[PDB]
């Protein structure tokens, strides 16, 4: 379709024209660059010499989009879908029935994210294409996503950029000129998400939680608000400290019912990400322990394959930040978790109401279980931080 | 349009040649009219049961007929024909995508016709009314990094034309194609690479043979053929046979005091065409000459004196009747030979 | 291997279904049950090894379930019989 | 022309024969005022109450009448019929691209004729009205694969 | 061992010593196997296209080839040639 | 994608025969004016 | 936006059933100069 | 329900019972909108 991509590209300026071009020679680097970008300061995500690339690059795709949902194929490592194994080497020809099996038990319901660039097409792996790893992911776009196809010397690919999460229903064995690949069919969920947009993101909050105290008794909002601001490191430390079985008594049990039926009245009307920047004393470690130090590989790989896929709670009330740029107050931390809330879940915007209520913070109920899906790092200066993608069950 | 090979050719676009005495008249690659879409190995173009098409054009887009001197006028209408002959032969191949999407435009076989003659060797069977063509890929000996497998001129045989063993025998459907069973005809190059690597060669046949690049081995099926075993494809009855005992290259004698006699009733011979009468003569010990005699259109008289072993004599006559008598051979001489 | 979920010629029909039998029903291969026949549905067949059974442009999948154009015979929609004119 | 199969065919282009004794006079490939946009199986274009369509260009452009001989046109004028074969028959197939339209562009039947017919039997049903042509797959019994 | 010079699919012992195409995929030959009808390939291990067609090794042993191919064609050392 | 227009390799005979198959013919024969419509109709051997 | 205008394969005649079919001509005939002009109508019978 | 399966942006269960497009969405029909 050289055609449709010689019409597509007329339209594109100087600016995106440049950028497609140091894509086109540089498109591991720009990817890879692409995936770990928001996660920093305030101010290293405007100091860099890469962001325009990032933001004209988004610009450029999301420039033009499609009118329906169309199937997509291209081959996915199976690192990133929570397998930490190798399915089938290069030059082997078949795959372990085994090897299916625990492949397809470790997704059987885990919702994966990408967000970074990343090239795809839209038929079959035929003859003439290069094929990285083992699996393979027939991917099914909805309407409205980000489509700039361009070309190459000789041949035709398109580059899309990923802001949702994929989940994967059945994964067959078929064969491909003589070589055993695993097919798996996934598609698109909807959500929204705020990567860097502070003024959007905080324009949705007061947009949906400015109505929220109008139905609320001024009694009840004035002990919300006091117990925000005056007892925040009491409540949490006497749930945590096991209450209601160690040392039963009304005056707290008062409060966290009446904090539970506040933050249960109001469910979100829209899938959303919330990012928590958990303490290491959460997960049970402490800065002295040699299996917290992240730096060194064979930590991450040890909590990875020791918290990959286990269940998660928070007895205490939880806290969370809209935001994904790193804070002051909570610099030091290492591990930031990436909870997806789904429609119809607790969860209510504090920062609509008026003063310093946090740092866009948001309390949902306590005890809550969470789900854990994969376990990435990325580079921080010199250290390694962590990053976990938990799933908020009902 | 006819094909011999293994594969398919689409968009059949020859270039032939018109030669009256020694004058090529023109050469005209076929344009649309004169293309045939689809051609099967084995099939023709067009179909049995179709008038052959018409090639009256010379132009590009099919718009100037093919003229001729005055000269040559004269000889056309004095009895003398025009030959025609192919130089060349353009057509395309299919490669099958992953879903089944077959796809033969821009795949030339021209890309693949000089690169496939410089590695192998080619074999043709000539049976009747029939004809194959293959190609064998053979080893390069003076190139140790060449590792294609090596095969012989009987595997090499049996590999391209399906041809199945029974008893260490090679037969095409149910014809014996074994070296003893049929003609064998080579260029001179091959002739001498067959030579010289018989009398290194221990067992001494020639399907032992290695096969090597550029060899051109030409094989023809018999019209008729007698092992004496199990095979009998003579029309009418040999004088006397012998078949009592395990000689000759199978089990089979054929030799006592008389001397046999074959009378082809010629209703069963094609009109006008030259034939050659071949076999095996053997004697244990060392005897009198086999007086052969041949009777097809003027009596040919020959001597074969036999050896310890086997040997082929291949007499050779002609025939131009299409209606006389039968056909004479005979093969005076006794002594206990084989 | 045993199972039902193997799609050796890659037509999105299980071997099971193409050796044993299959109809297409919301556009899914499901199992052949006889009760099916009353209702109108018609018993396929098909070369597991293989994506076009018959050797025409079209797959196995795509001739069952009627995913093509819609002027051909309903007869050349099981995977035995070629659309050809 | 007329269709039996079971498919339809796109810009059918054939190809036919002239034969008046055992001279074959000429074979044309039909040119752009003599291809059929459609024809679907049982239908013939033209369509049924038409009139036939005029054959009587031989080159690539349309602008080439179809000459005969002095000898030819006697054997005409004795009385001696033209006879016509078709010896091909060129056509499309419709897909279906990325966006979901159906092009026929690109899509030839020539390319699976052969192998549609290498692995097939053929069986025609002849009727009063009219006849079909169908292609079954057979199985090679000689291949365990 | 796994080892595959030319990347056509058939690993070079495979190819040194002999395979046959069954399910799609390239196995070691058996003596057994001839009674069945199938049958013994051999071809190089360092060229994909032995034969010098169109066609590599893989595809000509395992028929993933125009139909209308002969079968005498399917060993990697007789060539697909009209 | 951009809202032009284009007309180029969008060729009706393609349709012809789909819409032909499908559909039934009706046609309106006012004064001075003709109607002609092709409308989808079920096929009912099909259950599906 | 980079200021470079293509003209090959942007047709008027894929626009001109679909401006005359939505729109109303008018035309103003002054002394030794005419104009032709196309307005955008709406259609009352169509709520969106 | 939110069912698409021929992907043509509008449900399975509209397309049985009957829809209209207001603001290019899909709505379920009600017989006020006649
Ligand atoms: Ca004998
Ligand atoms: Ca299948
Ligand atoms: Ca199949
Ligand atoms: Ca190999
Ligand atoms: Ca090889
Ligand atoms: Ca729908």
């Amino acid at each position: 379709e050289r055609k449709e991509a010689e019409r597509i590209e007329q339209k594109l300026e100087r600016s995106e024209k440049e950028a497609l071009e140091s894509y086109k020679k540089d498109s591991v680097e720009i990817s890879k660059y692409s995936q770990t970008r928001n996660y920093f300061y305030d101010y290293q995500i405007e100091a860099n010499s890469r962001e325009k690339e990032y933001k004209e690059l988004r610009n450029a795709i999301s420039k033009n989009k499609i009118d329906k949902p169309m199937y997509v194929y291209y081959f996915e490592s199976p690192e990133k879908f929570a397998f930490n194994k190798v399915i089938r080497t290069e030059n082997q020809n078949e795959i372990s029935l085994e090897k299916f099996n625990e492949f397809k038990e470790t997704i059987q319901n885990k919702l994966f994210k990408q967000d970074g660039f990343k090239d795809i097409s839209l038929y079959e792996p035929g003859k003439g294409d290069e094929k990285p790893t083992p699996l393979l992911m027939h991917l099914k776009l909805p309407r409205n996503t980000g489509m700039l196809p361009y070309t190459n010397t000789n041949n035709v690919s398109t580059l899309i950029e990923q802001g949702y999460s994929i989940k994967i229903d059945k994964i067959v064995r078929i064969v491909i000129d003589g070589k055993h690949y695993i097919k798996a069919e996934a598609s698109v969920v909807s959500s929204l998400d705020f990567k860097d947009d502070v003024s959007k993101g905080d324009s949705w909050g007061k947009a949906n939680y400015n109505d929220w105290s109008n139905k609320l008794t001024p009694n009840e909002l004035a002990d919300v608000n006091d117990y925000m601001r005056g007892g925040y490191t009491a409540i949490n430390n006497y749930l945590i400290s096991n209450g209601p079985v160690n040392n039963p008594n009304p005056e707290l049990d008062s409060k966290i019912t009446n904090i539970e039926n506040a933050l249960k009245r109001e469910p979100i009307p829209t899938n959303l990400t919330v990012y928590r920047r958990s303490g290491p004393q959460e997960f049970g470690l402490t800065l002295t322990s040699p299996e917290y130090d992240f730096n060194k590989l064979e930590n991450i790989d040890a909590f990875k394959s020791k918290w990959e896929g286990q269940a998660l709670s928070y007895p205490n009330f939880i806290s969370t930040s809209i935001g994904s740029v790193n804070m002051s107050a909570f610099a030091k931390r290492k591990i930031v978790l990436r909870i997806t809330i789904p429609k119809g879940s607790p969860g209510a915007y504090l920062s609509a109401i008026p003063g310093y209520a946090g740092e866009y913070e948001v309390l949902l109920n306590h005890g809550s279980k969470f789900k854990i899906n994969k376990i990435d790092s990325y580079k921080d200066g010199t250290i390694t931080k962590l990053i976990v993608d938990a799933t908020l069950i009902p | 349009y006819y094909n011999t090979g293994t594969a398919p050719m689409y968009k059949v676009t020859p270039t032939t040649n018109l030669v009256l005495d020694g004058d090529t008249l023109s050469t005209i690659k076929a344009q649309e009219n004169q293309i045939g879409n689809n051609l099967s190995p084995g099939d023709t173009y067009p179909k049995k049961g179709l008038s052959p098409l018409a090639l009256n054009t010379m132009d590009q887009f099919s718009s100037r007929l093919i003229p001729i001197n005055y000269d040559q006028l004269k000889k056309l209408d004095a009895g003398k024909q025009i030959k025609l002959e192919t130089t060349q032969v353009s057509g395309n191949f299919g490669t099958k995508n992953s879903s089944g999407q077959i796809v033969t435009e821009g795949n030339s076989w021209s890309d693949y016709i000089s690169q496939i003659d410089s590695i192998s060797a080619s074999i043709i069977l000539d049976t009747e009314n029939e004809s194959y063509e293959r190609r064998v890929t053979a080893k390069n000996l003076q190139d140790p990094e060449d590792k294609t497998p090596e095969l012989t001129i009987g595997e090499a045989i049996e590999k391209a034309f399906g041809a199945t063993k029974k008893d260490g025998l090679l037969y095409f459907n149910d014809i014996p194609i074994d070296e003893s069973c049929v003609e064998l005809i080579f260029d001179d190059n091959t002739a001498n690479k067959i030579k010289d690597s018989l009398k290194t060669l221990s067992d001494k046949k020639i399907y032992n043979v290695k096969l090597e690049r550029g060899m051109n081995i030409l094989i023809k099926t018999p019209t008729y053929f007698t092992n004496f075993d199990d095979y009998n494809n003579y029309p009418s009855t040999w004088s006397n046979v012998n078949t009592t005992n395990q000689d000759g290259l199978q089990g089979s004698a054929n030799k006592l005091n008389g001397e046999t006699k074959i009378k082809i009733p010629m209703s069963e011979l094609k009109p006008y065409k030259r034939y050659v009468f071949s076999g095996y003569s053997k004697d244990p010990l060392t005897s009198n000459s086999i007086i052969v005699k041949i009777k097809a259109k003027e009596e040919k008289t020959d001597y074969l004196v036999p050896e310890q072993g086997y040997t082929k004599f291949s007499y050779e006559f002609e025939t131009t009747e299409k209606d006389s008598s039968n056909i004479e051979i005979t093969l005076i001489g006794s002594g206990t030979t084989y | 291997w045993e199972d039902e979920d193997l799609d050796t010629d890659n037509d999105n029909i299980p071997d099971s279904y193409e050796r044993n039998g299959y109809t297409i029903k919301d556009l899914i291969a499901v199992k052949w049950e006889d009760s099916f026949a009353e209702q109108g549905y018609k018993k396929y067949v098909s070369n597991y090894l293989e994506s076009n059974t018959a050797g025409d442009p079209y797959t196995d999948y795509e001739k069952a379930s009627g995913s093509f154009d819609k002027a051909i015979k309903t007869e050349a929609r099981d995977p035995l019989v070629a659309a050809y004119p």
